[PDB]
């Protein structure tokens, strides 16, 4: 197994980008005709990191103060 | 950072935070002063980062260790409020003190049914 | 229509005198029914005097029901 | 379209009776939650038992859900559904258990399922 | 009734007689041929019953609480 | 939803829980007083049953209608019930047991007649359509024997006049402070005794004035006592059943407080954020 | 694993046919077993087969319990 780590101390850009890097690693095996499994160890923290980045950029929030994008995010 | 200087010397340190909820609330006040947009319940948008930047330095290291005991306050007795919800992510153990156990003349008045540790 | 929560500030001034005469007992019967409504979930614990008000207010409520597109003179 | 001139009086009355007793069961649920069922009137227990049997009989197996459960799909005609709901409401099936109505087609499948428990 | 070294008086609690008992049975029969019933004296049960009946009325607590049941 | 509407309902459920706790306490005291009054009633029935057993099954056994099994064509029940609610399933358990035993009897084509203690049984049996023929209601906390006299008299008269051929009492037996059971027991013809008074061989009574009239009075009084005992045992069963039922209702309320408080917390959080977001987004 | 709320929208097509045929509909059976044991709290009344059904549902729930790091083939 590959392990991708974005700890709680690290900048929010690293946190929300981390699952897309993990998917980019899984997708290589997928496109070479192999089998891969991937665990995203909390999407609900990815969402909070993306909410932080979005509110720092002054974008109008929606329900529960999350951006409108967030469904497209996941 | 004083506890960290004790850690580097090779010791085991205890760090007491008399109310971390007030650390969160002062971060909220400063965020409002700087003019940043309010987050889920009015808390600052950087809440879970500001909390993690503190709580991630309290760790064991292969030179020493800092253990921490933090008095916690739950707004409106709500364990779902973003501040308790963010703090409980970091806590390893939880000791509850009850007045009933003290009225029984038992000290320390630790409630053994609700006290918890992972 | 939810009576008693619903108000008309014009009242009887906008009614034929026959309607104005007959409506007051309907209002008092439904007000008593609303007050005695709570006991209805325990009807056969009640006294017969209040029971006669409770089952009268049900009969008035049943009488107000009316089918669409059938205006009454 | 749920108007007597469009649908016809029997359908309209069956649908309104199903709504009326399911609403009365909803109104009972809070007192059933606090006190428990024993306190209800011997009338109230009958509308609760019929409303619960209606709630079960509304379920139906689907030809496309034939891969989430193994049950074969059922196609129920309008006549058979009003015939069954009108039968349940007026108490002619008061003797069957609630599980006889779960995931069945017409009522003649519920009477069969009752035999096998 | 008296026994070797013992005695007992199975005393009645009210006056008994052919007529008094027939009058009581007649009233017990009448109250059943009609449908007339009296009121228990438990004023405490009445108070608590009516307070609970008003308090539990129209809570709307289910559907508000998403309990299915 | 709405934060205030939910807090109002939370208060109303807390008030309900408090009422049910008070009802549990009251019932738990009434149960002790009732089950002591239950023990105050044993000596009369016990000493009279020893006398009846001596006269009826001992030496020189006298003959009486109540003693012997004449053929049965119709049956009588004395049914005890409460005047009050909130007792749980107690009366419906008893009445369904009666309707089952009465239906088994009516399979054989026999007729059945009922006499009622308590208002609940009157209401239920008239809704069912039972043939109630005598009743007493409004006994409350204070069951007198001088009020039982009436319906017991009607059923005894109907027996000796030859109409009723068997007589039952239908009642809940108090067994444990959390366990009670609905029962039907035969009053007349007199149940067989287990004991044999052959050890009373050594003596006989000086019967003043005459044994047969005295045995008639003894049997009438004994049936009365056995019915009164069945009423007081059912009353203590009522207090214990109400105690348990109010306990359960208080725990249901305590769970509903948790579920409503969770919904209230979510509502007030959503209100705070929806307001502060409107304010901040309104400031261009 | 809470039955009834949990689902697999792919379903049986994912399973090996032995597991598919053996495990059938049990999650829906537990959905109703959980809701009924929650509703019928006072006693095990109407004991037609509920003593079998509820003992089977207890036996299965006890059987599904498993210690971590002990994978079963």
């Amino acid at each position: 197994t590959i392990v991708v780590v974005a700890t709680a101390s690290e900048s929010a850009a690293l946190q929300y980008l981390a699952p897309y890097a993990g998917a980019a690693m899984g997708e290589y095996f997928r496109d070479r005709g192999e089998d891969a499994l991937i665990i995203y160890d909390d999407l609900s923290k990815q969402a909070v990191a993306y909410r932080q980045i979005s509110l720092l950029l002054r974008r109008p929030p929606g329900r529960e103060a999350f951006p409108g994008d967030v469904f497209y995010l996941h | 950072t004083m506890a960290e200087k004790f850690r580097d010397e090779g010791r085991d340190v205890l760090l007491f935070v008399d109310n971390i909820y007030r650390y969160t609330l002062a971060g909220t006040e400063v965020s409002a002063l700087l003019g940043r947009m309010p987050s889920a319940v009015g808390y600052q948008p950087t809440l879970a980062e500001e909390m993690g930047v503190l709580q991630e330095r309290i760790t064991s290291t292969k030179t020493g260790s800092i253990t921490s005991v933090q008095a916690v306050y739950v707004p409106a007795d709500d364990l779902t409020d973003p501040s308790p919800a963010t703090t409980f992510a970091h806590l390893d153990a939880t000791v509850v003190l009850s007045r009933q156990i003290a009225s029984l003349g038992i000290y320390p008045a630790v409630d053994p049914l609700d006290s918890t540790s992972r | 229509v939810n009576p008693g929560i619903s108000v008309s500030r014009v009242g009887g001034a906008a009614q034929t005198k026959i309607m104005k005469k007959l409506s007051g007992g309907i209002r008092t019967a439904l007000a008593q029914y609303r007050e005695l409504a709570a006991f209805s979930q325990f009807a056969s614990d009640l006294d017969d005097a209040t029971r006669k008000q409770l089952d009268h207010g049900q009969k008035v409520t049943e009488l107000l029901k009316q089918k669409q597109y059938a205006p009454m003179s | 379209q749920l108007d007597p001139l469009v649908v016809g009086q029997e359908h309209y009355d069956t649908a309104r009776g199903v709504q009326s007793i399911l609403q009365r069961y909803q109104e009972l649920k809070d007192i059933i939650a606090i006190l428990g069922m024993d306190e209800l009137s011997e009338e109230d227990k009958l509308v609760v038992a019929r409303a619960r049997k209606i709630q079960r009989f509304l379920s139906q197996p689907f030809f496309v859900a034939e891969v989430f459960t193994g049950s074969p799909g059922k196609y129920v005609s309008l006549k058979d559904t009003i015939r069954g709901f009108k039968g349940i409401m007026e108490g002619e099936y008061d003797h069957l258990p609630e599980q006889a109505f779960y995931m069945v087609g017409s009522i003649e499948e519920a009477v069969e399922k009752a035999k096998k428990l | 009734e008296v026994q070797p070294g013992n005695v007992t008086v199975l005393a009645d609690t009210a006056i008994r007689g052919q007529d008094l008992d027939e009058a009581r049975a007649m009233e017990a029969k009448r109250k059943a041929e009609e449908h007339i019933s009296s009121s228990h004296g438990d004023v405490d049960y009445a108070q608590a019953s009516a307070e609970l009946a008003k308090a539990i009325a129209q809570l709307r607590v289910i559907e508000l609480t998403k309990k299915a049941m | 939803a709405g934060a205030k509407d939910i807090r109002s309902k939370i208060a109303s459920v807390q008030n309900t829980q408090k009422i049910t706790k008070a009802m549990e306490m009251v019932a738990a005291s009434k149960m002790r007083k009732s089950q002591d009054r239950m023990a105050a009633s044993r000596p009369y029935a016990e000493t009279m049953r020893k006398v009846i057993g001596h006269l009826a099954h001992g030496n020189l056994e006298y003959k009486h209608p109540y003693l012997e099994d004449r053929d049965v064509k119709r049956v009588g029940y004395l049914v005890v019930s409460t005047d009050r609610g909130l007792a749980g399933g107690l009366n419906i358990n008893l009445f369904k047991k009666l309707l089952a035993e009465m239906k088994t009897w009516t399979d054989k084509g026999v007729q059945a007649d009922l006499a009622m203690i308590g208002s609940k049984g009157v209401s239920f049996f008239n809704s069912v359509g039972g043939n109630v023929v005598a009743q007493v209601t409004g006994m409350g906390d204070n069951p007198s024997l001088s009020e039982l006299i009436g319906p017991v008299k009607v059923m005894l008269q109907a027996y000796d006049e030859g109409r009723l051929d068997k007589l039952y009492i239908v009642s809940n037996k108090f067994i444990n402070t959390m366990s009670q059971v609905p029962t039907i027991s035969q009053l007349l013809p007199l149940p067989a005794s287990d004991d044999d008074d052959l050890k009373h061989k050594s003596w006989d009574y000086l019967y003043e004035p005459d044994p047969k009239a005295l045995l008639d009075t003894l049997l009438r009084r004994y049936v009365e006592s056995q019915v009164y005992q069945g009423v007081v045992e059912n009353l203590a069963s009522e207090q214990a059943a109400r105690m348990v039922a109010m306990k359960a209702a208080t725990d249901n309320g305590g769970s509903l407080i948790k579920e409503l408080q969770l919904v209230y917390n979510k509502a007030r959080q959503a209100s705070i954020t929806q307001e502060l977001t409107e304010i901040v987004s309104g400031a261009a």
